[PDB]
DNA sequence: TGCATCCGTGAGCCAAG
DNA sequence: TATAATGGGAGCTGTCACGGATGCA
């Protein structure tokens, strides 16, 4: 199963992805925080805390109080090359790129 | 800013947009001519309506029919219909349109061109060669070499002159 | 002189008028029956050009002989006749029009 | 020869008449042989009964047309460069509403061309044909919304042209609304305007959960219906005056004019189906008593409303079933544009009735038929649906003719074509063959109408099934369209019968395309045949069943390809298609009754029949195609002969015997050969030409005329100036070459003198003159000369003059002579061989036969096909029909092996066995023991695990031979092959790309008026293209002076190429580039834009690149 | 929009 | 419509039309002014359409002939059941009129046709990019007048350098036109006579070497 | 190597009465095998007339001395009622396979 | 500040036609 | 140059994805 030449244009073209992964804007720590109708992911720093509301069966790579960098993914999913640009700066952004394009 | 304004339409030089007699003597010509020659008549009918003091309801119309003259010649399909010579369905060629795209002067005549000099068939596997080497058809030769053969055939007796040898290829 | 740049700016109404040779008066292409330009139209020799190198015309004038030279009788310089690709025409507006590039190209620099 | 013939299935029908779909549409649309009082109301009747009555006091009426006579016939249509057609003429009168004047006449409305026998037109002169359209068939649809996943849009679709599309969505926002012309507003509006009100659709679509609601709007059902009408014509068309009159005339326009709108019969059949309701006529409303009566609207949101309920008994439309998709034959398309015409001759028949003396009117002098004359030369000459004819072999005219296209005006572009269009729908099967198909851009939109198959009365693919009840086969053939096919179970035409009964506990069938075990209790139908789901190319194919799809394809689509051979052979295996097809393709003749054959000659049969009346057939004989193959028929019976009704009297072009002869029988080798045969090239033996093997006869037309000039006259003649008797040789008096001559590249095939001008000679040019003492003639040579790499023996000459009679030419155009050169076309180097199971490939190599690998009776091999050719591709079909050639070489018999009803491998091996003893005790009894070298090789072969250990020579060679191979010499040493070879005969044919038309080169030549740069393709002794893409070739190369050639002195710098030409004829190297004058032409295109493109040096400071010429 | 629509309506002024 | 004017340039042709009729209007014979603007409104229209439908301008006289020719054709073809031969429509046009003339008159009618003129089914061809410039000299041709008048002058230095300036002066090498015998005669100080004598032992020494080296002979054809 | 039939001028042609085309009637003199007696003959032209209800065969050329036709029953033309033949087909002694479009004679 | 919507622009090369 | 004549017709339709400007709550 593969993504092909069109993922390879979502690159080139540094497109935001239909299923992007949401990414921490900061550092900080994971507290889940589930409803049986409603589910977030809050990032807590030392005195920062940010709140990511996703729908409910998306998937996370987060153990629950992790320590995590800024721009780290905590979907999987592609991550929008303009979020990890403006969260990790420039040298970030070429690895990504370059390291998906080589996966195609 | 103003000069975002056109008071003087300038005009392609002929031969750049031509009236061509074909092998027929029948006459072959691009659109411009006909862009221009509508933009030449609303022009003139519109100073003749100036002269005679027409009212504002003609003067008008005839303003906005000369804008849209000028508007199919510079970028015809931009806006509003796009002008087609009569009795055919086909958009008349504009200047933006001999600019721009796949068949425009730049990826068409300038990015890339036909060249002399130059040949095509068909390719056969040939497994003697050296890598460096490739077969050729005498012909396609003669051919593509024609004026060092010219040259060649003149250095050596088989002709008297370049145009006595190249009447002997003919 | 060795071409290092190109530039590419809007042209005034005096530049156009500067790169004319004539203001192209009539509507009209060749004469139907003698497959000439007609005079003050899209093809005339008189603005654009001799068709023929070195011949004007009418007639009097058809050697390099005489370059640079009017005629008098028809008007046509004796040039090459390659300038036919070359020089510019010009029409003159009653009312002035947009130059819809800069109209329709959004955002409108115009506008 | 014996011909043996496996399968098992019989088959209850015969393949329907081929070109069926060509002719009876157009003679449907014609009605030609009905007497006009008897016609229906369909096709150009019509048209004519939809244009007429024209109105506005005058009246004119239309009573009936009728249909002439030929003017010409086909053939001397082909040969004037005419058209085969029909007078059109129709009775009109006119008729004065006060004065009750009828004058009455029969007006001439010009010609209508005529479909030939085989299906084909006759267009200026060359055949063309008239591919059928595919398109979605009009009616009432239900597509979900895309956005809203619960909500769903109906469509109302009429026949192209011949109204708007309708979309009835349910808003965001509750209300109903109708789009149209690209206009959404509430149907509440309209419904009203039908005279409905809010009682009877309350009860009406109040059941429906709370929708009915969202069609409630009280503001609406406080007016009139004539208030309702204009409020929706001033939301229809703003500003204009929503005056009483013009409102009801543009709504009655838009929604129940006749003769404006009209779903199809289809259409109407359609909607009448699926909403469960009946129609009328064919609008979507009437006009009764005064008022506006609903047809459809009503039905078609009831509908809506249950589908977004969720009502059981209501679903989505798979609009790619091919019971929603239906084909315009030629005789819709046609007509179409027939009404067009019509419609533009009724606005000329308006115009002259307003003005001019409404006493002395004719309906001569009120018709211009130029209107409609000229929508049909449309149709003809331009359309993108009217193709020049192929008729490369008679099979490619066949497959032509059942072409279905998806393009064309009213369909889709190429932009619009996404996926599941070209998709193989499930209902494909039996109807659109899945192979044929072009590979590329037009894949899937370009199709072949199935073998079986036939186009019913409203447009639908039908495909036939033998009904089953209670486990009989029936020989009852019911023809299904794909909704009819959706209701049964339908077995497989191979399962098993015993008797008319199935034996067979378990079956194997199709319910709506799902595969389906079933017990023969289940089981309504059954398929015709394997036959019925390809196309006939497909069907043409042995064992089709062992090849993938992918070679299958291109296999079909090269046989369109093959040139018709001069000693073409029908193939040692075939299908049982290949008979039917040369008798539909109108290749061969057959007997028209029983008769006694009375003269035989190469250019007529005559044959006395049972009436003692006496029947001259005449054969066409050394006729050019549309490509330039031969079409030509030789007589296949001789002087005495008693033939019955239908027996064969001539075969036609690839024909042998009346079997379809698309190549030839080669003995091949599957082996390498030296890389001689390196990735899909091929090796063939000298023998193949000395025995005049794949030789194929063609023919080009040259065409010149002498016209009228302002100079003077153009005129054919032998008195060339400044040319020598050696060039002279083989003209005529009058300056056209002789019938008989051998003409090379350079010769003259028809003189000509054109008058020079203005030739005001340059100074040099007197002087010259005066040392040589000889005038400048008045004229100049403009002979038709042969082109590069063109040549043969002139065959025939056609001259046309001004002044003689019968003659009439183009306005200006004194004298047309045409010459046709023939040539015998051996196979050569580069020429393209390709078998029925896709392998293709280019001849690269003809050894001498010595060299050819030899089997041990001394007998060398045809052609060696390279086995890397076959496991990637997967079409093993060749190996076995290289096999079974195998037996048939020795037994010395053709074969017949239909498509999954073929011969099987034990059989094939069967029949191995027979020729093994066929080829080994023959040498046996001429006194020779196995070889030495056999010895050897069967050595290799039991370590290979191919024979068995312990048996004998005898014994082991036949298990080979069993397996298709046999110990092969290598001509060259005469040691033997290490290993056993697979050596076999197999069907190979000489595709039409030959490269005789291929090769081409330019040193210098001809350039276009505004670039400068060199013209394209052969014919125009062009240039090749060096593209953005080459460019960058040479750009990563760095080859930047190599690059710059081909931007400057290769083409369009003119000073350039002059110098550099100049240059290489006088061995100086080549001058430095200047401007490119396409970019000269790129400044001036930009002035001409108001834009000031200006060259500029270092210092800022204008260069002129026009050298001073363009400023004062 | 429609330079016909524009001059039929100026017409139907007057 | 449909005759060569878009709808709007016909409105403003009529609109001409209607100034005309007012300036030349009478009240007092007390007709509505419909039926006198009606007059001129066609005249105009009529006159547009004959003067600007061309893209070659056929004089209005000329037009109206070419349309006489054409439903003259028309009656012609609805009588005959098909077109008339150029013998048919000499006849039905009356005295003055031969074949010939029909033909020169439907010549003359033809109108040009678009260089942007669509070939094949796709996007990517023109008409007229099949159109040869026959204009522009080829490179053959031009290196075929270097190498002619480079031997041209390798011939006339065999001459003495006044024969080879007398020849030069008086077939136009020198100065682009041709020189009467007086004026080389005036040129090089010696009579009409003796200049045309000069001249003629010029030209009898060309013949001479061109005799003995063949080598001017392939240019001339 | 050559052959001239009366009223053929090239060999895409029919002649009235012959039910063979000239393109298979020399398909069929290829095959003739012609032997010469005398060492020293490099060239024979065979004369053949014919006519009438007929099946042409080798043995119908006239006979020539130092020359045998060693497959006389080889079939020719197939003529029928007034039909008539005239060759003069030329037989060169040479080696190997040499095209017409080679020698020309 | 956030969305939905709308208009314009682009969608492989060569070959023959 | 004079009866009177007073507001047009053809739309044409199976994409699709993006970017960047307008349009709303
Ligand atoms: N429309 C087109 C048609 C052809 N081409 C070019 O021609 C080739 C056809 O390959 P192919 O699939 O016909 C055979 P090959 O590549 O050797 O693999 P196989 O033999 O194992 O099947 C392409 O690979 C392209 O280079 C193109 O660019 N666009
Ligand atoms: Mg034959
Ligand atoms: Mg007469
Ligand atoms: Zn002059």
């Amino acid at each position: 199963i593969t993504q092909g030449l069109p993922r390879v244009i979502e690159l080139f073209e540094a497109r935001r992805p239909k299923a992007k992964a949401v990414i921490s804007e900061i550092d900080g720590v994971v507290r889940i925080e589930e409803t049986e109708e409603k589910l977030s992911v809050f990032v807590e720093s030392e005195g920062f805390s940010k709140e990511y509301k996703l729908p409910k069966e998306a998937r996370l790579l987060v153990k629950d109080g992790d320590y995590v960098e800024a721009g780290q993914p905590l979907t999987r999913g592609a991550i929008d090359p303009h979020q990890l640009l403006e969260a990790k700066g420039p040298e970030a952004v070429e690895r990504y790129l370059v390291e998906e394009i080589q996966k195609v | 800013p103003e000069w975002m304004i056109l008071e003087a339409v300038p005009v392609l030089p002929p031969d750049l947009r031509p009236m061509v007699q074909v092998d027929g003597g029948r006459f072959a010509t691009s659109d411009l001519n006909d862009l221009y020659r509508r933009l030449i008549n609303r022009n003139n009918r519109l100073k003749k309506l100036l002269a005679q003091g027409a009212p504002e309801i003609i003067i008008r119309n005839e303003k906005r029919m000369l804008q849209e003259a000028v508007d199919a010649l510079l970028d015809n399909g931009r806006r509003g219909a796009p002008v087609t010579n009569p009795g055919s369905d086909r958009p008349l060629r504009s200047l933006t349109d001999i600019l721009s795209g796949k068949q425009g002067r730049f990826r068409q005549n300038l990015l890339g061109k036909r060249v002399d000099y130059s040949g095509r068939s068909v390719i056969v596997v040939g497994p003697q060669l050296k890598l460096h080497q490739c077969g050729l058809p005498k012909r396609m030769a003669l051919e593509l070499f024609k004026p060092f053969l010219l040259k060649k055939m003149e250095e050596k007796g088989i002709a008297p002159n370049v145009k006595a040898a190249r009447r002997m290829l003919e | 002189k060795e071409v290092r740049k190109v530039r590419i700016a809007l042209a005034s109404p005096e530049k156009i008028r500067s790169w004319s040779y004539g203001e192209v008066e009539k509507p009209e292409t060749i004469n139907y029956r003698t497959l000439k330009p007609e005079r003050d139209g899209l093809f005339d020799e008189r603005i654009f050009g001799p068709i023929k190198d070195y011949e004007c015309a009418c007639g009097k004038y058809k050697r390099q002989r005489f370059e640079g030279k009017v005629c008098e009788r028809c008007g046509v310089e004796v040039t090459k006749s390659i300038v036919r690709r070359y020089r510019m025409g010009h029409i003159e507006l009653a009312t002035p029009a947009a130059h819809i590039w800069f109209v329709k190209d959004v955002p409108s620099k115009i506008g | 020869m014996e011909i043996k013939r496996f399968g098992r299935i019989r088959e209850v029908i015969p393949l329907p008449p081929l070109t069926e779909i060509q002719v009876e549409s157009y003679r449907r649309a014609l009605q030609a042989d009905v007497p006009p009082e008897k016609r229906e109301n369909v096709g150009i009747q019509a048209a004519f009964r939809e244009t007429f009555p024209i109105e506005e006091g005058l009246v004119l009426d239309f009573l009936e047309y009728r249909l002439g006579e030929p003017p010409f016939p086909q053939d001397e249509c082909r040969e004037k460069d005419l058209t085969y057609q029909a007078p059109l003429y129709a009775r009109l009168q006119l008729i004065h509403k006060d004065t009750g004047l009828i004058k009455e006449d029969e007006v001439f409305l010009g010609h209508i061309p005529l479909m030939t026998e085989d299906g084909s037109f006759i267009i200026n002169g060359a055949d063309r044909v008239i591919v059928s359209q595919i398109h979605r068939s009009p009616g009432v649809y239900f597509t979900p919304d895309p956005a809203r996943p619960g909500r769903y849009i109906a469509s109302i679709i009429p026949l192209p042209k011949r109204g708007p599309w309708i979309d009835l969505e349910v808003e965001p926002n509750g209300v109903v609304s109708m789009k149209v012309n690209k206009r959404k507003f509430p149907l509440v509006l309209l419904l009203r305007v039908l005279g409905y009100d809010q009682e009877t659709l309350a009860r009406e679509l109040g059941a429906y959960g709370e929708l009915v609601q969202g069609l409630m709007d009280e503001s609406v059902f406080a007016m009139r219906p004539e208030e309702a009408l204009i409020r929706l014509f001033t939301l229809l068309r703003p500003g204009d005056p929503p005056k009483r009159d013009k409102a009801v005339a543009y709504v009655y326009g838009l929604i129940a004019d006749p003769r404006r709108y009209d779903l199809g019969e289809a259409g109407r059949y359609k909607a009448e189906e699926k909403l469960g309701i009946r129609l009328s006529g064919r609008t979507l409303a009437r006009f009764e008593d005064g008022e506006f009566k609903d047809e459809v609207f009503l039905p078609t949101l009831r509908y809506l409303f249950a589908l977004t309920a969720g009502v059981p008994g209501h679903e989505v439309d798979d609009i790619d079933h091919l019971g929603n998709r239906r084909i315009r034959t030629v005789g819709e398309l046609m007509t179409d544009q027939f009404r067009v015409g019509l419609a533009r001759l009724a606005r000329g028949v308006r115009e002259r009735m307003l003005m001019g003396s409404e006493d002395s009117l004719t309906p001569a002098k009120l018709v211009n038929s130029r209107p409609l004359e000229a929508a049909i030369r449309e149709f003809f000459s331009r359309s993108q649906l009217s193709q020049f004819k192929d008729e490369t072999n008679p099979l490619s005219s066949l497959r032509h003719k059942r072409r279905i296209s998806a393009l064309g005006p009213g369909g889709l572009t190429r932009e619009r074509a996404g996926f599941d269009v070209r998709d193989v729908h499930r209902t494909h099967y039996g109807r659109i063959c899945p192979v044929e198909t072009p590979e590329g851009a037009n894949i899937g939109l370009i199709t072949s109408l199935a073998a079986y198959a036939r186009v019913d009365e409203l447009g639908f693919i039908r495909t036939p099934y033998r009904r089953v009840v209670g486990g009989v086969v029936t020989d009852e053939v019911v023809y299904m369209t794909a909704t009819e096919e959706d209701r049964y179970t339908i077995a497989q035409a191979n399962t098993p019968l015993e008797g008319n009964r199935i034996a067979a506990e378990r079956v194997v069938a199709r319910r709506k395309g799902e595969p389906v075990i079933v017990s023969p209790e289940e089981v309504e139908f059954m398929d015709v045949s394997p036959k019925q789901v390809f196309s006939v190319n497909t069907n043409l194919i042995p064992f089709l069943e062992h090849d993938d799809a992918n070679r299958a394809l291109m296999g079909s689509n090269m046989q369109t390809q093959a040139v018709p051979l001069i000693r073409a052979q029908a193939p040692v295996v075939m299908t049982g298609l290949e008979e039917r097809v040369v008798r539909d393709s109108l290749a061969a003749l057959y007997a028209e009754e029983d008769g006694e054959v009375a003269k035989v000659d190469g250019n007529r049969i005559v044959v006395r029949y049972e009436d003692g009346r006496l029947v001259e057939y005449p054969l066409r004989r050394f006729y050019r195609s549309n490509q330039g193959t031969a079409l030509d028929q030789r007589p296949r019976v001789v002087v005495g002969q008693r033939v019955r009704k239908g027996d064969l009297l001539a075969d036609g072009p690839a024909s042998e015997n009346g079997f379809l002869a698309l190549g030839q029988n080669v003995l091949v080798a599957i082996m390498p050969f030296d890389g001689y045969n390196f990735e899909d090239a091929i090796v063939i033996s000298e023998e193949l030409l000395k025995r005049d093997f794949y030789t194929s006869i063609h023919i080009e037309r040259y065409e010149i005329e002498a016209r009228d000039t302002k100079l003077g006259p153009e005129r054919i003649t032998r008195d060339i100036p400044h040319l020598s008797e050696a060039a002279l040789r083989d003209l005529d008096e009058e300056g056209v070459v002789r019938i008989g001559a051998e003409v090379k590249p350079g010769d003259i095939l028809v003189g000509r003198t054109s008058f020079k001008g203005e030739s005001e000679p340059t100074p040099e040019e007197r002087l010259l003159r005066s040392i040589f003492g000889e005038k400048a003639r008045d004229v100049k040579d403009t002979s038709l000369r042969v082109p590069p790499g063109e040549g043969g023996i002139v065959v025939r000459t056609v001259r046309l003059r001004r002044g003689d009679p019968g003659v009439e030419l183009k306005p200006g155009v004194r004298e047309v002579v045409r010459v046709y050169v023939a040539q015998k076309r051996k196979l050569q180097v580069g020429d393209k061989l390709a078998n029925r199971h896709g392998n293709k490939g280019v001849v690269a190599k003809i050894l001498p036969v010595e060299d050819m690998p030899h089997l041990p009776d001394g007998t060398p091999v045809d052609v060696i096909l390279n086995p890397l050719g076959v496991p990637s591709r997967m079409n093993l079909g060749q190996i076995l029909e290289t096999h079974l050639g195998l037996a048939g070489y020795f037994l010395g018999q053709r074969y017949i092996s239909p498509i999954f009803d073929g011969a099987k491998e034990p059989e094939i091996k069967e029949l191995l066995a027979q020729a093994f003893e066929v080829y080994f005790g023959k040498r046996k009894g001429e006194g020779f023991g196995v070889d030495k070298r056999e010895v050897e090789v069967l050595r290799r072969a039991e370590k290979l695990g191919l024979v068995t250990p312990g048996k004998t020579p005898e014994e082991q060679l036949k298990e080979l031979f069993l397996q298709g191979k046999v110990v092969l010499y290598d001509g060259r040493t005469g040691e033997p092959i290490e290993g056993p070879i697979v050596v076999g005969q197999m069907f190979i044919m000489k595709l039409y790309h030959m490269v005789e038309d291929k090769m081409h080169a330019r040193s210098t030549g001809p350039y276009s008026l505004i670039t400068q740069q060199p013209l394209g393709g052969k014919a125009q002794f062009g240039g090749q293209r060096f593209g953005e893409m080459e460019v960058w070739a040479l750009e990563a190369y760095g080859a930047a002076h190599t690059l710059q050639e081909m931007l400057t002195l290769k083409s369009d710098d003119i000073e350039g190429r002059n110098a550099a030409y100049e240059a290489i004829i006088k061995g100086e190297d080549v001058p430095e580039p200047s401007v490119p004058e396409s970019f000269r032409v790129l400044v001036k295109e930009l002035q001409a834009l108001a834009l000031d493109v200006q060259t500029l040096d270092e210092k800022d400071n204008p260069v002129d690149i026009f050298e001073g010429l363009a400023s004062k | 929009s429609d330079p016909v629509r524009q001059y039929l309506h100026e017409i139907g002024q007057v | 419509t449909g005759r060569g004017l878009s709808f709007l340039d016909l409105i403003q042709e009529g609109n001409q039309g209607l100034i005309r009729a007012v300036e030349k209007f009478e009240y007092k014979r007390r007709f509505k002014f419909s039926t006198y603007a009606t007059w001129w409104i066609r005249q105009a229209i009529n006159r547009a359409i004959a003067d600007q439908a061309r893209t070659i301008r056929i004089p209005v006289h000329m037009v109206e002939t070419i349309n006489k020719l054409s439903r003259t054709a028309r009656q012609l073809q609805q009588e005959l059941g098909r077109e008339p031969t150029y013998e048919e429509i000499a006849e039905a046009m009356g005295p003055g009129w031969d074949a010939k003339r029909v033909e020169e008159t439907l010549k003359i009618a033809q109108e040009p046709v678009s260089l942007e003129t669509p070939i094949g089914d796709e996007k990517d061809s023109f008409y007229g990019d099949f159109i040869p410039d026959e204009h522009l000299p080829s490179p053959v041709d031009a290196a075929t007048q270097s190498l002619l008048s480079e031997e041209l002058e390798k011939a006339l230095s065999k001459l003495s350098e006044r024969e080879a300036m007398v020849l030069k002066l008086r077939k136009g090498l020198i100065d682009g036109r041709e020189h009467t015998l007086e004026e080389v005669g005036a040129f090089f100080g010696v009579t009409r006579e003796r200049i045309r004598q000069i001249e003629n032992k010029a030209l009898r020494k060309l013949k001479y070497h061109e005799s003995r080296t063949r080598k001017l002979r392939d240019f001339l054809d | 190597t050559s052959v001239y039939i009366e009223d053929v001028l090239h060999e895409f042609s029919t002649i009235p009465g012959v039910k063979e085309d000239v393109v298979e009637i020399i398909l069929n003199l290829k095959e003739l095998v012609v032997r010469f007696l005398n060492p020293s003959l490099q060239t024979v032209t065979l004369l053949l007339k014919a006519e009438g209800p007929k099946e042409v065969k080798a043995r119908d050329f006239l006979p020539v001395a130092d020359v045998e036709i060693m497959n006389p029953d080889l079939h020719i033309a197939t003529l029928e009622e007034g039909g008539r033949l005239n060759m003069e087909v030329r037989v060169d002694r040479g080696v190997g396979y040499v095209p017409a479009e080679k020698h020309g004679i």
